[PDB]
């Protein structure tokens, strides 16, 4: 129904960035290092409001089957991230 | 009854006790080793009438006479010499002439041979049991096995296990090292058998013979309740990361940071809304009434509600006013996967045992939101798991389903494994429900 | 006693054996019963 | 007259007595009779509220007597018979 | 058929007392059973055969310990509590 | 067979460009998983290109920073311009091959990236799961339904030289192990402490210590295959605490002093005779612990032991006779030679046929409650066999099919008290009401020998 | 043109970019799309005969689009005008 | 030229189509894997 340009106050609040095509996603490298687990729809502030703070969370635990090898000594189910203690 | 006296007296003299004692058993002794013909011709001939098995034939224990019954001649050997005791040469039980009756239940006459220390056998040693004299008892069957296999299955399938199973925490941990003592490790097997390669499944035997000693209530046909195995099964786990630490609270455990929420009582003031006092409750597992409610979310509802007490009538700080305060249930914190149980058992006081039939709505996706305290955003958990009873309380059997990745479902009903479409796993009567944490906004 | 004919004498030695043996039967069953009613009052 | 123990003095020194006495308990075993009369006194202690053996006894011994089938007596009677014709004249 | 006496020839077999002097000849007799012949047992039975003459006779005959509550044996009774 | 990128593949033939494709994978996914809502949607979900957010996924270009759309093919036009043909999806860290026009979803060191450092001990040390197990989705095994064992271990607790030797202490003497979870013997032991003795609470401990002794020893249907398990293992406790290493050997082979042993064995005979000329060669004699007859057609437990004790024939060709060369069918009998004080018949119910075929024969045979076993011993001359009669002490009995099917004991105690057991129901029963039912193992204990 | 990424920076930044996301994603597994687009999905792998992404998407996409429900189309739409009407000029 | 109807659908369109595209790549890889892991099924 309605025509649209964008409001001028709303673009003196934020808009013209951009940086460069070509560095984009490698340049959250740096603060990705100093930011925590983040998971893509539990959102942080309500996981700190309603789940206690040390829980244990998958994010879409039954979206992939589950992510093991086997060992060839004694035929365990490791996971991926026990594999190489398990070894030595 | 009452004793033979003739024998009572003569045994308040020591010596002669000792006396009667010595030969009664001179005299088994010899019964019991003497050749049938000197047997027959030397204890069982009357001395008065000289005839073989003139009925019973006893050996008087004062002298070395031997009287047959039929021609009463130990009764009249008995009137005088005065000689009043005999034993029956058919079996060792001692006679009293005078009682006309044979004298049976003096122990120590009857167990003469431990005469010498008889003593320390009365005073260190009791006759037995009136009820285990025969050793008659029941021995139970240990078939009953699905109130403990479904929950299994649920543990088995369910994500947060598994990472912690094959992420060898307990093994790098555990002192006991082995399947059949630490319960844990009955677990880890059983994971080992599952998704791992050999080197039967004995997983589930072991840990049903750790279960058993552990707990012998886990055992036989007495009704068990696949709940009460839930809670028994998390604990185990918990005792085993207490008993691996080196030496208010709110533990690091899988069970304590996967399973656990918490309930949040509170007063509150209708007034500020501020809340004046706030007591939180744990749990593993949250139990929901189905009487007369037709879905989860009904009762979910009756859950998280408010009430006006009428009995706290009392003055708000924040206000400041007077109130008569409101009580909310409501839940403080939500665990990484919700564990629900349905309550369709009443095991009365008055014996019988009752299962409710109810079938109830349950939604693959669950919304928490309105049950949380203190506005509140989508949070959705996925249905990955459901234990089942049927039919009857006493001839039943518990089935669980499983959601596995990719969506399958399947129903396991020890030990027939099959699949099983969504549309069906809906259909259930669901006494236990398994719900995974999927989307929070 | 009956006159000792040879259908006597085998008369009177099966009697003695039955009448021992019943004899020995019954020592044996009112003696248990009396150890267990005196051991145990209320069976 | 008078010699009936002596009989049974040589039935036991032969060898006979034994015989006698074992075929019997044998034949009465086997007839269920051993176990009517321990039966029998169980009855009797109970209808008479005792355990006194003699008064049972005056009880129990005829019925007990009456018992014995009567194959177990002839044929047991009949080996005592032979036994005798063997030692004792006519 | 009236019994006129023994066959004197038969007393030709014949050739000859307190139950107490039997100790002697029976301290030096082994176990011996009312009706299980030695010698059948011997014949048909192994030489080393346990055997309990009518064992459903009277009820087991034991004694239970104060202490432990293990059920007893009369023969064993005085071991369990000597050692 | 299913195929694999030939571009990746290509590219890791070099071994410095295959680590570096490994590191921009782990940090690629290093910043999905650690970058704030905002700053994902921004710097990854933001075409490079069109400057739209979430125009279809957004690709993170494996080679630059490059973030290009799919619904205007941006980073196919990226891969076209300057030849960087593999991007990761920015929702799912996953790498797209757009020359393949296809995700790279089948190679493990890609998938399981963050092991790179480590490659060579993972996939040599470890293999994937197979494909049975990947889902972990199996039946559990439970033990079984237990009144096979149940109604046996009834009978041996109310078996009189059982309880005398038990009673006796004489294995609590003896023992090493001195426990009932790791010694069989114990757990019997205890079973009999709970049943006749005292505390000092259900008296189950004995019989699931017992359960468990029996599984571990034997991993793993038949009450009878239970009965000469549990007596194996008493034997094997006698000779596992004798002094010595010869004796081991002539109680193992020869004769053994276990309660056992000189409870439950006799010796058959068995007889191959030449019916021609009558050489008695050979015969041998052989041990036993229960004797197991057949029923079919018989309404007897007499017709049962006449048919075990009657004359064969040996139809066994290539044969000719020792000293007359008759090729004439041999002769065999059967005869006791030797008795047990306890004799255990079992009669053959459960005809195990191929396949997984089966049949149970549910026929009544009558059984005495006094048997005589003159008539089935060997020795013209007299040596005719006296009467040795037995008791009836107890039964086992069986309802049901042979797969599925339950187990029931009888059992007779001091006074000649019947008793059924049906595992934890025990409840009084008449003589005239047990001699009706379809016994499966009858126990006989000897009471009469002339 | 070239204004539509103009807003879109907009409500990435004011926060309501997530929220419309959010909700959306939160719609449309309650009502189970999900999990009819992951089944559809692999109905085309089967029938396709298929594991290639692009084809794959060329036959779910346009399917997948079509199974939305008018409610979470026209909830979500409207949440959508309304953040935008709080920013543009007509 | 552009409504505020149409723009709407324009941001609704982009963000569907990326929610099946990712539906569809984390099913179609997950079946490649298994069709690639083993030949049998
Ligand atoms: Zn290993
Ligand atoms: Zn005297
Ligand atoms: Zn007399
Ligand atoms: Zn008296
Ligand atoms: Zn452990
Ligand atoms: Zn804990
Ligand atoms: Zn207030
Ligand atoms: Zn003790
Ligand atoms: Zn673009
Ligand atoms: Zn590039
Ligand atoms: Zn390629
Ligand atoms: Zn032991
Ligand atoms: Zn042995
Ligand atoms: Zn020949």
């Amino acid at each position: 129904d309605a025509e649209i340009g964008i409001k001028p106050k709303v673009i003196e609040e934020y808009s013209l960035g951009s940086g460069p095509s070509n560095d984009s996603w490698k340049s959250l490298m740096s603060s990705a290092k100093d930011t925590p687990l983040q998971y893509d729809h539990m959102n942080r502030e309500s996981l700190k409001k309603y789940f206690n703070p040390n829980a244990q969370l998958i994010e879409d635990p039954l979206d992939k089957p589950i992510q093991y090898r086997v060992c060839e000594k004694c035929g365990k189910p490791l996971a991926l991230t026990a594999i190489v203690d398990h070894l030595e | 009854m009452s004793i033979c006296p003739h024998i009572q007296q003569v045994f308040q003299n020591e010596k002669s006790k000792d006396g009667v004692l010595k030969t009664c058993n001179a005299a088994r002794y010899i019964l019991n080793h003497s050749v049938p013909k000197e047997k027959f011709l030397n204890t069982m001939k009357c001395g008065t009438c000289h005839e073989i098995n003139s009925g019973a034939t006893f050996m008087c224990l004062q002298c070395g006479f031997c009287g047959c019954w039929n021609h009463s001649h130990f009764l009249s050997h008995s009137k005088q010499i005065g000689h009043i005791f005999g034993i029956n040469s058919n079996n060792g039980l001692l006679f009293c002439f005078k009682c006309e009756d044979y004298i049976g239940n003096i122990d120590l006459i009857n167990d003469a041979i431990l005469a010498k220390y008889w003593d320390d056998v009365c005073t260190k040693t009791m006759v037995p049991s009136m009820e285990r004299r025969d050793g008659l008892s029941g021995l139970i069957n240990m078939g009953n096995t699905c109130f403990m296999s479904s929950i299994l299955q649920c543990l088995i399938h369910n994500p947060y296990f598994i990472r912690h199973s094959m992420s060898q925490i307990h093994s790098n941990n555990c002192k006991v090292r082995s399947p059949d003592k630490c319960f844990s490790c009955a677990l880890d097997k059983i994971v080992h058998e599952l998704y791992g390669a050999l080197n039967r499944q004995t997983g589930f035997i072991y840990l049903l013979t750790c279960a058993w000693k552990i707990n012998q209530n886990l055992a036989g046909y007495s009704q068990q309740d696949a709940h009460e195995f839930w809670q028994f099964i998390i604990n185990q786990i918990h005792q085993s990361y207490v008993l691996d630490l080196p030496n208010n609270k709110q533990c690091e455990c899988i069970v304590h940071t996967v399973f656990e929420g918490s309930l949040e009582s509170s007063i509150v003031c209708p007034g500020c809304q501020n809340n004046s006092k706030t007591t939180i409750d744990p749990f593993l597992d949250l139990s929901l009434d189905i009487k007369d409610k037709k879905k989860l979310y009904e009762c979910l509802d009756s859950f998280h509600k408010k009430e006006q007490l009428k009995d706290f009538n009392y003055h708000c700080g924040e206000c400041n006013s007077t109130q008569d305060a409101i009580k909310q249930l409501g839940i403080h914190k939500l665990p990484s996967v919700l564990v629900l149980q349905l309550k369709r058992f009443e095991h009365l006081l008055n014996g019988s045992n009752r299962k409710l039939d109810d079938f109830i709505e349950f939604p693959t996706y669950l919304n928490m939101k309105n049950y949380c305290s203190t506005k509140v955003p989508d949070i959705i958990y996925e249905l990955i798991g459901i234990v089942s009873h049927k039919g009857t309380v006493n001839e039943g059997h518990y089935i669980a389903f499983c959601k596995i990745s990719g969506g399958q479902w399947f129903k396991f009903n020890d030990s027939m494994v099959s699949s099983i479409s969504q549309e069906e796993v809906l259909k259930e009567q669901a006494y236990l429900l398994f719900y995974t944490i999927r989307q929070v906004n | 006693e009956e006159t000792i004919t040879i259908d006597s004498i085998s008369n009177g030695i099966l009697n003695n054996l039955l009448t021992t043996l019943i004899q020995d039967i019954v020592a044996r069953e009112t003696t248990q019963q009396q150890l267990l009613k005196t051991r145990y009052p209320d069976l | 007259a008078q010699l009936k123990s002596q009989i049974q003095q040589y039935l036991v020194e032969s060898g006979n007595y034994e015989l006698i006495s074992n075929e019997l308990k044998a034949r009465l075993l086997q007839e269920g009779w051993v176990d009517k009369v321990k039966d029998l006194t169980k009855s009797e202690m109970n209808i008479n509220e005792s355990t006194n053996f003699t008064q049972i006894l005056s009880t129990v011994e005829p019925k007990a007597l009456e018992m014995v089938s009567d194959s177990t007596r002839e044929t047991v009677l009949k080996q005592i018979r032979e036994f005798l014709e063997e030692i004792v004249d006519t």
